[PDB]
């Protein structure tokens, strides 16, 4: 598994692939790993696909729930709180092998400048949670090679569109580098799932945009 | 037995209420009376209009007005319906009442 | 008296019901249109209780709100216990009935409320909008064009009933609502929709210079 | 009957609050100003509640402190569970509003007091400064300039009616609020502000020399 | 006196069945028909309670439906718990008078309801129909041909008594059913059947279309 | 309670 | 034990084999893992015999009350909802090696498209679920086997029957790689059994249509 | 009525009250002097509460012994919880303000007690003397000079107006005290001080020959 | 009505104190001496508390006796959570004092007991004997000499006042008990005593022929 | 009132007790003999308690038999907690007693019952029978001779003064209370006795043949 999310000018953007594993074995080919939990905001989650998915739907039912009583959303501060007190819930589960650790990509409405107002946000299994100001951050078995592939592209992020490009690419190195994480399927034409923020809330990128991105790196690197 | 026949209410011993309408205080006089009533009614409508006989609105505008003139008074009945009723409800009636007729609001 | 209790607890709750301000609900083409006469900024008398399923009160303000957050509660369990699309406005008006119920025998005081639970289809979906009207004593009726609650409600139904257009735009069933609710400017109007096209969440405010365009 | 009970506990939480001192509260340029009238030097009527949010009473002592202390019980917990910029003056209003509703039908005595919470807008932001009034049923009134609670409230609303002057500085809304309330030196008179320039905790005392060069 | 006050309940209770709309249930070759003059849509008064038990009420609806869910779960506890085969009609009627024998003495207002339990034979079985009618009190009757509940039973049980025929088919039957009840359209009539030949959930509902070419 | 069925 | 589903135009199809062992001896030649749990589900279980049949019971009792309280079943989505909660509470069971998973298979009537309508959901030891898209599942110790038949067998799966002729099939491959898996007893007459879900509901396939495919199969391969 | 309920309750702790002994308490140069009129010797009305905080009162025994009991049981665990020199008269004072009110509205009896909350300073440290006297209305009284409690206080509190001095002596103000109680020897008195001068613990009983010569 | 109710307690209390036997009380040379009127050789109503604290009491004995066995819990479990020396005659006194109240206060009925609680000193240590007598009210009173409990107390003191000599002898005071006593033979005497010489516990009855020889 | 509750209670337990049959105790050379007007061959009035220690009532047969059963629970509890020999039949009437004396001012009615609680010595032990009466009011009286419980206990009292001799064998004590209880066969008789030459279980029922050659 493998889940990117970086800042452009204007927005936020947040890219995962799609295989699920058991051991060495090649167990799903579609999974979707990225939520929109709510109007401004997606929450990507590695690790066990049970704890994973269940995260994910409980913690956009709380965020709305309170929206519903009070009449009005809470702040990122405070959305970044209640989803690191769900994660701080699994330790116990986490240290018995139920990981689970979110990636939290945001548009703050509320923040001052619109062109960075864009959000990142990662959790340890401990619950702590720190605020990305490097433009991007990944998380799953990919991670690593998604970060070192992002420090050199990101130079060229300057749009929604090359923020979803650098994204794709970063991807696809993950999964150039792991087996547990795989890349874009030309056969069966399965690609990596993409959710776009900005000022106007959250929409899912359409398959065939990323299918071209795909393409193209593809075409590039033969 | 509908809501305008509700001439009294009775409150027992036990603060049970009971509606009783003019049913329960018929007489063949009042009977009398409201066929008086009508054919009055009839002569003022023969004088003023013209047009003679009696008609059905007669006896209904009769009978409202006479159980609306015999209801002002709670007690026009002997004491013996009273012990009748007690006997058959088997409670002491001890009150008696006319059907004559703040915070946070949103 | 078991006559008294009856008829007293019923003249109690339908006097704070007349006691309050006005609010109407009615079906137009996008839906379900919610307009009440609501001073305060703060104090809402309209919201969303799920997905497609809004909620409007008339009466003593902290009751149907403790109301209005009892079934937030319930369709929120209900829904994460089973599925967001089995959760219905008919499961909603039900519990409402039962606990208006269980209040007017129960409790010292009725509650002095009136609610109308609305519900409409599903995105891409066709059905017709359904508006429900449950009473201080757990009554539940059935309304398939518009339901107008507290204050005086005669006027305010016969002119909905003479002005009623189904499949009205969303301009025309505001204007149709703000004349029968008179028989207001966006200072004094809380409207809100349950609009049938949205993806998820239908429930929406119409407020400020938005509300000042459609009215 | 219920409802002339129900008038026998009005008129008992007015005495209490009428045979007492008065509190105001108004807006001025630098946010929200509270001068109460106030002899003892340990009994204080006037108190932090949040980060922005202040707060006044009117009435028998035990009960608004009980009060007091409740609201800050809440909003810490609210501050600490989600966030502190989460907690406003709005949600502090509308609890106490169910409370001394609860409190006035279901316990034996009600709660003589009348509260006043109030809300400035957060550091180097822009916005109104809010007064809400909460009376001892449950009721709560949104106020644009000020708040007068407690003993006779005719007078002194009126002489503020006339003097009161939107983005007065702080010596001049303190002229005008102690002239209206005298409708007194610095051992009777308790001053606070919630001064909007404050970084975080806007609370902020005016006692002793400070309060006497000010007066 | 203890039994004038029993009689002030036994007549509360009446009065309230007289005020609810009528039902009857009768027994036909397929096994057994449920017909209730019901002008809502979403409120029903026929229910299945087990694979070949099924359930028909009369009054107030908030209880009715309270025992409805209390004997779903009953049946359903012990069909679990022992097998489906061991819950019998007959269990259930009797859970039924206890039930309401023990809210007709303890609770403050007696349940205005009048139930009838209906059974029939299992799939490939045979065995006649039996009914059953639970009063408010607690009253179990065994009825061999039909029952009828709620509003005026006498003209409806005289007709019925008239026009019953064992072994009418399901169309006849629907005739005489609706006629009796008459002494009304697929809009106002709620009709289920026990049907003997189903394989194992005998209970199922006739309405819409199908409703229409049977009657 | 004007709720029968 | 080995269990399959396979979806074919207009429908679902799911058998299951007859043997139950302890170790190396064989204890149940008729042993039937897959119920009809109400009138638009099947559900097969592998595993632990108790544990599989109590799942089995409890959940169809469940569907079933919630349908006879609010008048109406679950959408599809509840069902599935229902039964991994059920999964997942069996958790600590499993470990204790007591497990038990099922394999769902539905047809929903609510779907947009009727061809399409089947629907096939499996579930792993921790309660997550996935919804199939290649058409087709297994679940026990032959499942290996029995997908990797499917695969080469599903092109000619194009209706009902022929979908059942691929089932009974896949299962044949199954036990002929596993000892654990039941063939077809020529000798006892007992078969795998099967049941066809399509839009009139859920309907137990006749022993005999059963013997004759079984008998096509192994002449074809002698 | 409980507006004559409590009125009763007022008087007959008024009465109590006044049907016992009486106690000073006086501000001098060493610091805080209790001077009770108590033929016992065994049972106390005057004590330490904390450190620095004595603690006086008249009314019925058992119960502002009570009081005392609960306030040792207070300052101890504030004590522990924060520090020492957190502890303060003040809140001291305040809790058995809301105890005695609690009291006063809810027990079947009013306490008949009024007790006297004392303070001084620190070891080395400089602040005047603090008083404060809680009554069984639960109102708390800050007392700048002396504080009478039970009895007939008119003669002793004008006695003691006439020959209060600040800054007396220990000896002067144990002449003032017993004179103006008088308006008794060692076997009838109880005596004790606040001595500010002490390193820690404050409170020090002065009986036997040591008062002998003092007084 | 206070005045009435919580007073009818004490007549009701005063009369059954009468119908009782009566106790004396009083100190010799050796410690203190308990002489009650006795005719039973089961129940008894002079008792061991603690080691060098002794109890007699008169009056309903299911009472006085329920008393004597919480006395002896107090006492043992202060005893072991502390130490032996720690438990004082005087602690023992204000328990009974403060449960004797409470009961009087709140129990249905007042209980008729009259209780003496007596303490002598130590092995080889020097101190006089403390009598207290504690009454039905709570009030309890510190006697020098000799206490006097239940039945006609009036000639049995004064005849105690005439013949009392303090470090009378063992036998003398017994002449003394028994003669103002009859104002009786060993077998309807209890008599004991709390002898100051016993090195631990100093209680100690004198039956039999020991008591013949005395008397 | 306490006196007319109590003058009430007393009356009717008294109409109990004289309400019922007569059994007689009384000591002889053996040890006891308890000898009961006892109709029924299932329900005895005369019961084992503990090794050495019988009992025996009148009244009313449930409440009797529920202290019967209560008292062996305690005597087995004690004498498996400490030893067997050291539960006595003091202790017993004692427990008989407080619980006589709070059923009697506690509960709604109290007990129509006449306890007799027998003790005699240990196995090759000397030692005179003791015999304690419990009345329902819960004051206990010891026996030197004989106890009478139930009905006209006066002329069977009378009789047994005259008849009774100490020492007297089996036989003749068997024939002097058969004899006084007249003032009946081996068909309306519950005899047992207390016979002190048991090793252990003293308690032994002469009943059939045996009782038929004893009298």
């Amino acid at each position: 598994t493998t889940i990117v999310a970086l800042k452009y000018p204007g927005g936020v953007v947040m890219a995962g692939d799609r295989r699920s594993t058991q051991g060495n074995m090649i167990s799903g080919r579609d999974v979707r790993k990225v939520y929109i939990t709510d109007d401004y905001t997606a929450t990507g989650i590695a690790g066990t696909a049970a704890v994973a998915v269940e995260f994910a739907r409980l913690y956009a039912v709380e965020l709305e729930h309170y929206e519903k009583l009070e009449g009005v959303p809470l702040t990122f501060a405070g959305k970044i709180n209640r989803l690191a007190i769900m994660v701080r819930g699994n330790l116990a589960a986490a240290m018995q092998g139920l990981l689970a650790l979110p990636l939290l990509a945001g548009y703050d409405i509320h923040a001052s400048d619109p062109q960075s107002a864009g959000r990142i946000v990662s959790f340890d299994a401990a619950g702590g949670w720190n605020i990305e100001e490097e433009g991007y951050q990944a998380v799953g078995s990919g991670s690593l090679f998604a970060k070192s592939s992002m420090k050199k592209l990101y130079s060229q992020v300057t749009d929604g569109d090359s923020g979803l490009r650098v994204a794709v690419e970063a991807l696809y190195d993950a999964a150039d580098d792991d087996s547990a994480t795989g890349g874009p399927d030309l056969v069966r034409g399965i690609f990596p799932t993409a959710v776009i923020i900005d000022a106007d809330g959250a929409v899912d990128v359409p398959e065939s945009r990323i299918a071209e991105l795909a393409r193209a790196i593809i075409e590039s690197r033969s | 037995e509908i809501d305008d026949n509700r001439f009294l209410e009775v409150t027992y011993a036990n603060g049970d209420k009971e509606v009783m309408y003019f049913k329960d205080f018929n007489s063949g006089a009042m009977i009398q009376n409201v066929v008086d009533r009508a054919k009055k009614n009839a002569i003022k409508s023969v004088l003023e209009t013209g047009q003679p006989g009696l008609r059905i609105q007669h006896l209904l505008d009769s009978i409202v007005d006479e159980f609306a003139e015999n209801e002002d008074l709670p007690n026009t009945t002997n004491p013996d319906d009273w012990a009748r009723i007690s006997g058959k409800k088997g409670e002491r009636i001890v009150y008696i009442r006319t059907l004559v007729t703040l915070g946070q609001y949103l | 008296s078991p006559e008294q209790a009856m008829r007293e607890r019923s003249e109690l709750a339908r006097k704070g019901i007349a006691r309050a301000k006005s609010v109407v609900a009615l079906a137009y083409a996008g839906g379900v249109l919610f307009v009440a006469e609501n001073p305060s900024r703060s104090l809402q008398k309209i919201s969303e209780l799920y997905d497609r399923v809004g909620f409007a009160a008339a009466g003593k303000f902290n009751e149907f709100d403790n109301l209005r957050r009892g079934g937030i509660q319930f369709a929120d369990t209900r829904g994460y216990a089973y599925d967001r699309r089995d959760v219905t406005g008919r499961q909603l008006a039900n519990v409402y009935a039962q606990t208006l119920g269980t209040i007017f025998t129960e409790q010292a005081k009725p509650y002095e409320v009136e609610l109308c639970v609305a519900e409409v289809a599903h995105y891409g979906e066709t059905k017709r909008p359904e508006l429900y009207r449950i009473t201080y004593d757990g009554s539940i009726a059935d309304e398939p064009h518009f339901v107008v609650m507290g204050g005086t409600t005669e006027p305010i139904a016969n002119a909905l009933k003479e002005s009623y257009a189904e499949n009205a735009s969303l301009t025309d069933a505001l204007r149709i609502a703000v004349a029968a609710l008179r028989a207001l400017g966006v200072a004094s109007l809380e409207v809100a929709v349950l609009d049938a096209n949205r993806p998820r969440r239908a429930f929406r405010r119409i407020t400020g210079s938005a509300l000042q365009a459609l009215l």
